[PDB]
């Protein structure tokens, strides 16, 4: 029975969402791929290049026009009329636009394509802009993250396929499920920062007993993510346990909210 | 149409034009095109990166504490490789010295990712350009057993396992929906496996996706999560915790038993897996030892990596040694000095940048980077480009070169640094490969021995990863759990005005990033990555890059089909995002 | 020295007596004494649990919600059965249903259970009486793979594998310290493969050691721990939540994700290693069909379990068949009712009890558990017992009866029992494996049918875990969360007396938990577990339990040296702290 | 290079130590077993039986005196002259007596070995009683938990083996690297704890988002253990995240501290 065209494109970029993706423990990415959704197209994954690859592209937004889900990874730049980014000799904002036009909804993965990420923080030298801000008459499901969590990539996926329907979205887009609740809601050292047990430089003596990183300039308490509780990489860690203050990468603008190591 | 001569090539542009846009299977956007003469012989080759972020114009003004978590995100493939050469260059430019388990960390944190890094390229960017997927449809898996038996102890070999593997590849595609397969070159004449070699190498690329997220739990427990781990400068934050209470919050002896099990399991996949691969791919394509040489016969760079002695980046104490050949001489290893202005330079007369004099190259302490997106004279428009002019600008890459040579970096170079410098290992295990391919020595200089060294250099790497662990838990033993310096962490005690360089090998070769700090702030931020060497634009004086060399000369059986430019390309491991940052 | 006789039987005391003290490879304390006759045969069996620990005495004055988590520590090889039984009963009691998908994840805990059990019970209890391990030194590497290939798809059968396989067990054995292997029965003539399949089965072993330590991760997402996970009185307290605010606190898509993924892995492990490893013991251990009937020829039981609609314990519902057969009636499948006082009961005068009458048996309802160290006439002390004194008490394990029939409970039970009510699956599975075997439907009332009966249920649990989960996710696209009903947790919601019985199928049979309470606690808490029936000592008449008559009539080839006694006990799967609680 | 010896007993138990050992992730159990000890004695898992078994706890006791390691899983109950726990005919506390007395260092897992743990709830039918109060002249390292984790286990082996050396304790003779810190002091749900936002009946909304369990009857503020950290079954969960209130199975006493849903 036919598995659910995906069309996943790829913008201004570092490939931290790709790489991500095809961290999944469960369902493992070999299974996403061969058994819950047909990846149609993807720059970083696919056999074909150049004028086989762009056929294959043309063939599957028309072919599947309307029936598709559209995975956006990085973001177009505005700048130097769009050839910050260019794709088969144009700019690649109009092969969002293209792609877009055709899906049945859209997956902005990572701050990228939510927010802007890294080559959007001051002074955003290309004009590079999420994707909400250029197409306008589409349903977006922002998955944020530098990159998000592997499993919560995943999981958001085995949803859709699950349950045939989008997840639910809070005002900003993004899934309740994983982004509901604060990092500092649910991090397991928050008795520290309750009891003002913090660390105050590395490797002090209350680094070495996992006391809180507030001291230290995290910002879970104003960031939402799965982090603290699905964690990171099959429930092996997340920022936090490994002893960095959270950055803040499931946020909006996060780079120009000030010094990681700064309140 | 134009010719002129350089570095032993004949640059022509005469002739067809072929365009390959996009790249695929590759980190980023490139663009390449060449020329081909009536014998099928390309006679031009254009690389051109078609992104570009803007990183070192980000970072002016940030806290130097905090780079490392901005310049990380070039490369979320390399992932890591830049927040290691920032931490270090920020120590350098300020004056700070790591304590020894934060530098065997970050040791591990290299190794583990040339590990991870270098089998993902293997199976899931290069693989398909030397596997037929679908031919693996007609292999006979009682023979793809017996040919796995024959080249690897690996447990995973039975009948029925490629029967099932074959079955599922089968049902996939019996629903027309053949997903990243799909319009793919396969029956073209260049694939050479027999159909049990493709199944096999199908069967493991698929074992090798699944193994990949492994590799990555090592960069979880040190460094948080991957992809984009986290560190400081001053050491790593991973505070180490053994025997006292409170290690439930911190490096403790489970976990590092989770990263023991890790680095057993990740050698066992390279030595069983993909190394046996990599010789049966060289096995059935030999003619591939003689393809895409390029600069790899003439000019390779390395500036080394993996400091054993912390905070000592000098000969005696890089486990991967560092060095320059040029014009062919591998009796002359030269030295690399990273500071010295008349070394490394980029040059922008053939990029989109602005520079004072575009005829001259900079050293990066120098750098500058003003972005003026001008293809000139384009077959199309600005907007609609057809055909590049490579007589003008036609990339995002700046062109560096080294004492104004054009440089190959990467597994290969660095295998071939290693190997006349006289490093036992490299020799060996170079002599025993090349012997098992019934190949001479230069076989490795070519497009077939690139994949051949990264093969070898992942087996290294994963050696190399027990020697760290090893190392760290002899500190332990000792009772030397520390893992940060922290009396310089206060800007206050920085000097108002200070420059460093942070220096390493990527796994795609030479990277460097050049800091200048200025009254508590990065003042200049500069950055020359292995892809900015190898998918370089021209010089002044016309000299091509490594990608550009590589491909000059090749022969295509198809021209419409670009599968032999591919395989060169791939061969390199492009990051494109990092070549333009 | 006396003879009598019982079910067929002539119990005979005279002769050489053997005492086996400690039974190894099983769960808890368990001692064993035959007498042999001049042919080296027994012609008396004596079946001693001891250990007890008293947990119906502890249960008193408990709150009955309480329950479940002292219980559970009953046994923690069959961890969560008796916390299932507990859950059971207390809402029998009080008159609790529970939502559905309460129960489907139950039924997913007690599936785990039997895969995760009867997998660790074939390799790491029972297989060392089946597969010479030292033997495995004397294969051929390539027979080996070529064996394992015959027989299974199974990926992992390369000779490469198995020769690493050998190689770390020449090692280990080189070392001069055999550990867990040391002193074995290693070269009894019993053992009858050949050395390619000893090194196949050791491979296996080793294999199911780690394999095993995956099944119970979904234990561990559905009741938060493995060994002794949690449970409520009510339902399960694992809440779910799939598509709202703080999923990332209950039970959600990613935890569903990890179920799903050990389920598959699960059925492929047992599939494609354990059954094949099963039905070769059974070729190459033909005679052993012959050996250990006991009781699976006259009386045997089974409660039933796996209830499919929800809070309906009746035939139509529970997936495993109820039923018992007596006097060797195949044709009459009798109903069981656990409330009926003529049915089970209890007697303890060859036991450590007191009973106000010791010559008459009780329904659990009136049970007593009265401790009473009291082993007579001993050879030896009381504190140094040579030889119990079976005339009188020699066990810490009750005596039960069905209609005061000793009856053998367990998978063999199970399987007769679902063969003889015409379940067609079960015939099926049955008539199918033994043509497979070359031997009559007979030879599966046996100690090799009891392991092969015990493999067919690993499978066909592995089977319902996927259908339980299928049924969770229905029950979830259709909107309905609910895992726990609260409407009579409140003490004063209760009646102020009512009894209840909870009752299941454990991995080694038939299990039933009988509680009463009064005014909000415990005020009787008797537990009748399968291996108290198995395990039995005899009752007033002199009839013998289950182990007692399958160790008759068996021929030994070494005295001293029990490996006959070993298998067929081992065939049952003992669990002593169960039998005894 | 030979493997440290370790003779492995049982006294009145439930058999929960020895499966949790088994569950091992890292260092996998087959690793412990086959490459770092000698385990030469373990009646759950030994081939040989009966005389046979007897044979290799006496050679051992004997030939490697002042040199193995005694694990103790289980208790000896003092009821019945002890013998309501036998071991080849004599009582368990005989054998437990004569391994001790050749052992350089002692670990009594579990509950039942360090504390009494069910069998040693009101009213102690058998006279249960944990190792350290019949064992009065050697080390033992108590590792407390119904059972403890697998992981933490398996650590506190490798810790004997790579360091050479018995791992630090606190006052009541627990490894201060896992039971240095309370359940609730590293718990993911505290900042609900300090919200006051506490599950108050099962299948509540509350409980669906994960909210504190301590109105439950949870009493990880009373237990030292490594759960809410470490977590258990290769860190895929624990108690509290499966949503049941520890129930305080790692400390003395934990059976009679009242209901497990009251205060
Ligand atoms: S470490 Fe960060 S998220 Fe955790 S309690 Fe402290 S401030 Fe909150
Ligand atoms: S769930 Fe238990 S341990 Fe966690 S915060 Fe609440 S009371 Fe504390
Ligand atoms: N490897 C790698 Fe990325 C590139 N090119 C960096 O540095
Ligand atoms: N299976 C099992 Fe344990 C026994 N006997 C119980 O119930
Ligand atoms: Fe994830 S491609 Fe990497 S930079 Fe932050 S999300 Fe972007
Ligand atoms: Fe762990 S044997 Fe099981 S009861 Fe509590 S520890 Fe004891
Ligand atoms: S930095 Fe990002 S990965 Fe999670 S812990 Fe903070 S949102
Ligand atoms: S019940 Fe026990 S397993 Fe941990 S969470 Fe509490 S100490
Ligand atoms: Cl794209
Ligand atoms: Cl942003
Ligand atoms: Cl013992
Ligand atoms: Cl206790
Ligand atoms: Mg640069
Ligand atoms: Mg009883
Ligand atoms: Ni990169
Ligand atoms: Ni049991």
């Amino acid at each position: 029975k036919p598995r659910i065209p995906v069309v996943w494109i790829h913008g201004l970029e570092c490939t931290c969402c790709t790489e991500s993706f095809i961290r999944s423990a469960h369902p493992l990415a070999k299974d996403v791929i061969l058994s819950l959704i047909s990846l149609d197209y993807d720059d970083t994954l696919m056999a074909a290049a150049g004028t086989q690859a762009e056929e294959v592209f043309e063939d599957i937004i028309t072919q599947y026009n309307g029936k598709y889900i559209l995975a956006v990874e990085g973001n177009p730049p505005l700048g130097e009329q769009g050839m910050f980014c260019i794709s088969s000799g144009r700019p690649f904002i109009e092969k969002l636009k293209r792609a877009a036009a055709g899906a049945s909804a859209i997956i902005a993965w990572g701050t990228c394509a939510s927010w802007g990420c890294v080559q959007a923080a001051r002074p955003n030298p290309t004009q590079a802009t999420p994707i909400d801000k250029v197409i306008t008459d589409k349903p977006i499901i922002k998955v944020p993250g530098c990159p998000p969590i592997p499993d919560v990539m995943s999981a958001i996926i085995t949803y859709m396929v699950t349950f045939d329907r989008l997840p639910d979205v809070d005002r900003m887009g993004r899934p309740l499920m994983f982004y509901g609740q604060r990092i500092h809601d649910k991090c397991y050292r928050r008795a520290h920062f309750d009891a003002g047990e913090f660390v105050q430089s590395w490797d002090d003596d209350a680094a070495r007993k996992g006391y809180c990183l507030y001291k230290m300039g995290c910002k879970g308490p104003t960031t939402y993510n799965a982090c603290s509780s699905t964690r990171w990489n099959d429930g092996v860690s997340f920022p936090i346990q490994s002893g960095h203050g959270c950055l803040g990468c499931a946020e909006n603008g996060f780079w120009d909210r000030g010094s990681f190591y700064s309140r | 149409s134009t010719q002129y001569e350089t570095q032993g090539y004949t640059i022509n542009n005469a002739g067809r034009r072929l365009v390959v846009d996009p790249i695929t299977r590759i980190e980023g956007h490139m663009r390449c095109e060449v020329n081909i003469n009536d014998q099928n012989v390309i006679t031009n080759a254009v690389s051109c990166g078609t992104m570009f972020r803007g990183l070192e114009i980000i970072l002016q003004g940030r806290d130097p504490r905090d780079a490392w978590a901005f310049v990380e995100r070039i490369c979320g493939v390399c992932t890591g490789v830049h927040a290691l050469a920032s931490v270090y260059a920020i120590e350098d430019a300020i004056g700070i010295k790591v304590p020894d388990n934060a530098n065997i960390i970050r040791n591990i944190m290299l190794a583990t990712l040339w590990c991870h890094d270098h089998l993902v390229h293997f199976y899931q960017l290069a693989g398909m350009d030397w596997i037929d997927v679908l031919d693996a449809l007609k292999a006979d898996p009682r023979k793809t057993s017996e040919l796995a038996q024959s080249l690897s102890s690996w447990p995973k070999s039975s009948p029925g396992y490629f029967f099932d593997v074959q079955n599922r590849l089968k049902k996939f595609v019996e629903g027309g929906q053949l997903g990243i397969f799909r319009n793919g070159y396969w029956g073209h004449p260049q694939y050479k496996l027999p159909p049990e070699a493709n199944l096999m190498g199908f069967a493991h690329y698929l074992e090798a996706l699944d193994f990949q997220r492994e590799i990555v739990k090592i960069h979880a427990v040190f460094g948080g999560k991957n992809p984009h781990p986290n560190w400081i400068v001053g050491g790593m934050p991973c505070a180490i915790n053994i025997d006292e209470s409170g290690a439930v919050g911190a490096v403790n002896m489970e976990r590092l038993n989770l990263v023991q099990s890790i680095i057993t399991r990740t050698a066992d996949f390279i030595n069983n897996v993909m190394i046996p691969d990599a010789l049966a791919i060289g096995q059935f394509n030999k003619p591939w030892s003689e393809i895409g040489t390029g600069l790899s016969d003439k000019c390779v760079l390395s500036y080394g990596a993996f400091p054993d002695i912390a905070n000592d980046f000098g000969e005696k104490s890089l486990l991967m040694p560092g060095g320059a050949v040029i014009n062919g001489d591998f009796n002359n290893v030269l030295p690399v000095d990273l500071v010295d202005p008349q070394q490394v330079q980029e040059f922008v007369d053939h990029a989109w940048y602005r520079y004072p004099n575009d005829q001259v190259g900079r050293h990066p302490f120098d750098g500058i980077t003003d972005p003026w997106y001008n293809p000139g004279d384009v077959k199309g428009s600005d907007t609609n480009i057809q055909q590049l002019n490579e007589q003008e600008r036609y990339s995002w890459i700046k062109a560096p070169r080294w004492r104004g040579n054009a440089m190959e970096v990467g597994p290969l170079a660095r295998t071939l640094i290693a190997y006349h410098k006289g490093d036992a290992a490299t020799v060996e295990s170079v002599d025993r490969m090349m012997s098992a391919l019934n190949l001479p020595l230069s076989g490795i200089q070519s497009t077939l021995g690139r994949i051949l060294c990264r093969a070898h250099e992942a087996q290294w790497a994963a050696g190399k990863l027990q020697y760290f662990f090893d190392k760290l838990m002899t500190n332990l033993k000792n009772g030397n759990l520390a893992t940060a310096s922290t009396e310089k962490w206060e800007p206050a005690t920085w000097p108002t005005e200070c420059r460093g360089v942070g220096f390493t090998e990527a796994p795609r070769g030479a990277l460097g990033h050049w800091a200048a700090i200025r009254d508590g702030k990065i003042d200049l931020y500069q950055c020359v990555v292995p892809t900015t060497w190898n998918a370089s634009p021209r010089d002044p004086k016309g000299q091509i890059g490594a990608y550009e060399a590589a491909l000059m000369n090749t022969k295509m059986a198809i021209p419409e089909q670009p599968l032999e430019i591919l395989r060169t390309l791939h061969s390199f491991d492009p990051c494109l995002a990092c070549s333009t940052h």
